[PDB]
């Protein structure tokens, strides 16, 4: 994958500077809200021993990855989908068309939205993404996996998501814009650009954090052998 | 949703929102505050 | 229960003796620092409008009422739990190793310990409650409600403390003592025997807030039974 190892050299450069270990960090420097993401997982789902893992984007949009290798999205428009095959085939349809063969996966695809929009919250509901739905295909998760500390979502963009279980602080990198968005314990996000977290610096906090998002971006590109 | 629909393991939760919780806990009666 | 009936028949007692009506008033004559309780509600927040109630006690210890009767209490140490269903089911259980069942209570505890700790004052702050731990069972709250004036806390041990809101003065009663503790609006406090009271008399200020106390029992009590 080419985004990922884009990702991975990104990453490499600015930890090997060794961002927190500065005379003066200035970590606001690096803030650029023009590469606020235009995609994030809003909720999620690991139902990974039955059907699957449903999610939800930051447009309402919903998808699942279901155990066969499949994948299921409802547009926020609540009646589009999209259909993508374990070869990568993509296809398009309606609820309303009323597909035999789908039915099963769409009525599964509603109780993972129906339980996502009834039980958990939203992350990054208190920020708007960059550009608008025109300009905005939908990505699809490709990848996940759950370690001791985080889940890891790689999204068919390129874009790579960790999520932190102890303190709900949670990293989206986008290798395209070599910017890292991180959303702390208070909610609070702050975009950066990579290249300048180098110049001037970071907490610790975020080092750390992106020190770990390189060991899991390192798995990502293990796993695809 | 579906009853039987039980995932084992999901993201935050509605109500572990502390920032949430902390506020309304300001807007509601209390016992005496530091002053 | 017994220990209102008790209170009850103690604080007619008093009230009838009209100890604020004396040619002379010798309130410290009524003191035994030997009745100083052990226990107290030295902070709480009242959530009922969605979840209950939850409350410090003087040891440091935390607990909630939920709306559905059921009650957790976090001790002392920060990790002990005692879940008292609507039953009267007791389980002793830690936040480490705790059910799945628990743990939306366990969470929200926690969030009202945090809000308590970091915003409200502790009252009895200059106290040095009685005893110990040893054969000290930890109290919970059995009921409670509030008026216009004051909040009503009604614990297991059978004590009864009155706050009003305005001035910030308390009262805990204890029946098993016959003794009340009156911490007035410098956050002093004083323990007297009610049947002392009887005899040299007080302050139009605690016989004021007996009778209310009296009133308060008789409603704790008609819904009891």
């Amino acid at each position: 994958d080419c985004h990922l190892s884009d990702m991975l050299q990104q990453l490499h450069s600015v930890n090997a500077s060794k961002p927190s270990e500065r005379g003066l960090v200035r970590q606001e420097e690096a803030e650029d809200p023009a590469c606020i993401p235009i995609f994030w997982v809003s909720k999620w789902v690991d139902y990974s021993d039955k059907y699957g893992l449903g999610y939800q984007l930051c447009d309402n949009s919903v998808g699942v990855l279901f155990n066969d290798s499949t994948r299921l999205i409802l547009y926020n428009d609540g009646d589009s989908l999209q259909y993508i095959e374990r070869d990568g085939t993509e296809s398009y349809l309606t609820v309303s068309s009323h597909p035999n063969s789908l039915m099963k996966k769409i009525t599964l695809l509603k109780y993972f939205r129906n339980y996502m929009s009834e039980h958990l919250l939203k992350a990054g509901a208190n920020i708007t993404p960059r550009e608008g739905d025109e300009l905005a295909r939908l990505p699809y998760l490709r990848t996940w996996f759950r370690t001791r500390s985080a889940i890891i979502l790689h999204l068919s963009n390129g874009s790579v998501q960790i999520n932190f279980f102890q303190d709900h602080t949670k990293l989206i990198l986008c290798p395209l814009m070599a910017a890292v968005t991180y959303i702390d314990e208070k909610r609070d996000f702050r975009t950066y650009r990579l290249s300048l977290l180098e110049e001037y610096g970071c907490c610790k906090e975020l080092a750390s954090r992106l020190r770990y998002a390189r060991t899991m971006v390192d798995k990502l590109l293990s796993s695809r052998s | 949703t579906y009853e039987t629909f039980d995932p084992p393991l999901h993201s935050t939760a509605i109500y572990a929102d502390e920032e949430e919780f902390s506020k309304h806990c300001g807007l509601s009666l209390s016992s005496t505050p530091p002053g």
